[PDB]
């Protein structure tokens, strides 16, 4: 098995995997997630890479207790569900990602980037596209 | 890249990137890149005359 | 190949490290092997380490519920006589180089697993060399489960923590055997040593 | 063509680049004897050179006939850029 | 040659495989509904440890328009003729042993790519 | 010169590399008791293990496998031909003899071959 997918989110003390990530923006479905994350459904070694970091994750899917549980782990976890909610969501839609959008609503773009910053994950892991390097001055200001 | 080369809309600053082995494009405008001037090539010959 | 000499190595020493970067052994071959590669090569397979995972060309897992059906084109079923198997194919060229046999792979495999798993091989005269491989006594995934944790670390041949072995003709007098000959004179002679990538210095 | 043997011991790319660094050095050393050879007995680098006093024939060689090959961490110049060593030159080129 | 991927119809899910305990027929069923499906491919998993999996399905015919890459008259192409084409060594990692060049012909509209 | 048996599986084994033997038609164009043959190595090999475990199952197994191989038909031509006797053909060991020319020279250069790959250290 092994090879699981997860994140880091700020202001988060622990690590969460990624599928109970993208089921807290509100993608109960599960072919959204994969179409928001592989862009072509015809390579089997690409496909099968995210079969360990969804097997992880089929006891939630409701956004309500994916939003719990990423509250259970915050810097300050609430002691009310209502408050792990509105913690979590507000972690999310404040903390994570302010470049792509901190506007009424952003998860329309905010999971297409998550999904891009997995394919880029899964891309270096299958070795078709090779690491970036920090001594490279096009990487730095 | 016309545009910019005219500087009409697109200053001289922002820098376009193409990739082709996977299917982007990149464009920058933000600062504290760090770029040269250079002449250009039309076909063999120079815009420099 | 690599020694990491100068003060790197100088640190090691002087800071006993219970684990240096590169660690090795130099071995000497005793009889007559140690002139003849082809008795040393033997050698030194039985030295270097071999898990399934070296030999393993393409491995499979079906749902072939009738033993005589046969998914694949395989008339061994029949005269050897779980719903699922799990077809395994060897590189050839591989299971030669370890002078290795799939009669005692699968000894391998039901002294490791005990009766959990029946192992089925392909003579060595076909081409393709097989291994069907059926549980007999949740249960879909758990071929997978066991193959991710078998095929990995099995120990076929071998020893642990030996990754490769260099078979190589000393240049330099130092390493070169030297034996007084029986007139006086000192005659350095050159025979195959073998330079590993780890430590066991008990077995080896 | 596919048409190189690969050296004992060694993965295509290695012994690729074993055979280029052997003709290189070989190159080198050769120009460098040349260019010892060249020099006359009133020469002044020779004359400081065998007495010891400052120099070898190598710091010759490169004055006279060769400055060399370059090197970091053992090997040749690294793609810094994508599959080449400088936008100068072009993609996935191995020369000298 | 390869295991497919089959989502649910109903609520758009993974369709596990699920072998029939009576019917000894292998089914695919989801888990969010009482969904079953037939199973025709007789497979579940394979895996090649070789990996020498051919490139040639990402080989895009763009790389052509590129200005920093050879250009060689040697082996011109097969069908339209067209006596220039770029070549290009791996472009990725894995190779084992890998030096052989990937051509793509320098013709508008013609895409054609093979390995020499 | 074959003592039969009682045990079943031994008759089974005999009357199984019988019918391997029957392959090819060679028998048919030697016209020899290949029964006879049969018994004679399921005999040796019992004698070879002095028992019935996985090794007697195996080993009966890898020379029917070997016998009634079309790859290679003139191990069994010179089984029946009487070139080779029963009995070294019972102690045989794996494939590095009952081989064809080819798979035996592939053998030999993949052997050859291992040396280089192995040596290194410049
Ligand atoms: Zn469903
Ligand atoms: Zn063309």
């Amino acid at each position: 098995i092994g090879q699981r997918i997860v994140a880091t989110l700020p202001y988060i003390k622990q690590e969460v995997p990624i599928i109970i990530v993208f089921r807290a923006l509100g993608f109960v479905s599960d072919r959204d997630i994969l179409e928001h994350i592989i862009y072509d459904f015809e390579d089997p070694e690409m496909m099968e890479m995210v079969k360990p970091s969804l097997d992880e994750a089929f006891v939630i899917q409701e956004q309500n207790v994916a939003l719990n549980f990423i509250g259970s782990r915050g810097a300050k976890p609430g002691v009310t569900k209502e408050k792990r909610i509105k913690y979590a969501k507000e972690v999310l839609q404040k903390e994570m990602l302010p470049h792509v959008g901190v506007s009424d609503f952003c998860e329309t773009k905010k999971a297409y980037f998550l999904g891009y910053m997995v394919h880029r994950l899964l891309l270096a892991a299958l070795g078709r596209r090779e690491l970036d390097d920090r001594d490279h001055y096009g990487n730095k200001r | 890249r016309k545009l910019r080369r005219q500087m009409d809309i697109i200053v001289s600053e922002v820098s376009m990137i193409r990739d082709i082995r996977e299917r982007e494009i990149r464009i920058y405008t933000d600062a504290g890149r760090i770029c040269r001037p250079l002449l250009i090539v039309e076909k063999q010959k120079l815009l420099l005359k | 190949k690599n020694v990491t000499l100068g003060v790197p190595r100088l640190k090691e020493l002087i800071n006993i490290s219970k684990k240096p970067k590169t660690p090795s052994l130099t071995v000497f071959l005793l009889g007559q092997s140690a002139r003849d590669a082809e008795r040393a090569k033997d050698i030194l397979c039985r030295l270097e380490h071999t898990t399934l995972r070296k030999v393993t060309a393409n491995t499979a897992i079906y749902y072939d519920p009738n033993p005589q059906s046969t998914v694949v084109a395989e008339d061994q079923e029949w005269v050897n006589v779980s719903p699922w198997l799990l077809r395994v194919e060897l590189d050839r060229k591989h299971m030669t180089d370890r002078k290795l046999t799939m009669e005692q792979i699968a000894e391998k495999i039901n002294a490791g697993f005990g009766d959990d798993l029946n192992c089925i091989f392909n003579d060595d005269n076909a081409e393709k060399l097989v291994l069907r491989i059926r549980i007999m006594n949740d249960d879909d995934v758990f071929l997978r489960c066991i193959e991710s944790n078998m095929l990995t670390d099995m120990t076929l041949q071998g020893i642990e923590q030996i990754s490769k072995v260099y078979m190589h003709l000393p240049q330099t007098d130092n390493k070169k055997k030297i034996i007084i000959t029986e007139d006086g004179e000192f005659k350095a002679l050159q025979e195959w040593i073998l330079e590993t990538d780890g430590v066991s210095l008990m077995r080896v | 063509n596919n048409e190189l043997e690969p050296t004992p011991g060694n993965t295509l790319r290695q012994t690729f680049e074993n055979q280029v660094n052997r003709i290189l050095n070989d190159a080198r050393d050769k120009t460098g004897s040349s260019a010892q050879k060249s020099l006359s007995e009133y020469n002044n680098f020779k004359s400081m050179v065998v007495s010891g006093a400052k120099g070898s024939k190598i710091n010759i060689s490169q004055v006279i006939a060769v400055v060399g090959q370059q090197n970091v961490e053992g090997k040749r110049i690294p793609f810094g850029f994508k599959h080449r060593t400088l936008p100068h030159f072009i993609k996935d080129d191995y020369g000298p | 040659g390869f295991v497919g991927i089959r989502f649910c119809q109903e609520c758009n899910n993974m369709l596990y495989p699920k072998e029939d305990k009576e019917n000894r027929i292998l089914l695919y069923a989801c888990r969010n509904c009482d969904y079953q499906q037939e199973a025709d491919n007789s497979c579940i998993y394979v895996n090649k440890i070789t990996h020498e999996v051919d490139e040639l399905t990402q080989i895009i015919a763009d790389v052509s328009q590129d200005p920093t890459l050879p250009r060689t008259e040697d082996h011109p192409c097969q069908k339209c003729g067209h006596k220039e084409a770029v070549f290009f060594q791996s472009h990725s990692a894995r190779a084992e042993d890998a030096m052989r060049l990937y051509y793509v012909c320098t013709a508008p509209h013609c895409g054609h790519r093979w390995t020499e | 010169r074959a003592p039969s048996t009682s045990d079943s599986v031994r008759l089974k084994c005999r009357e199984m590399l019988a019918a391997a033997l029957r392959t090819g038609d060679d028998y048919i164009a030697i016209g020899a008791d290949e029964e006879e043959l049969g018994s004679q190595i399921e005999e040796a090999i019992y004698q070879e293990i002095r028992n019935t475990d996985m090794k007697y199952k195996n080993r009966v197994r890898s020379r029917i496998s070997n016998l009634k191989d079309a790859k290679n038909p003139n191990l069994r031509k010179n089984v029946l031909c009487g070139n080779i006797p029963p009995d070294l053909f019972a102690r045989m060991t794996a494939e590095e003899m009952a081989s064809d020319e080819l798979k035996e020279m592939r053998k030999n250069l993949t052997k050859e071959a291992i040396r280089e790959h192995q040596m290194a250290k410049t």
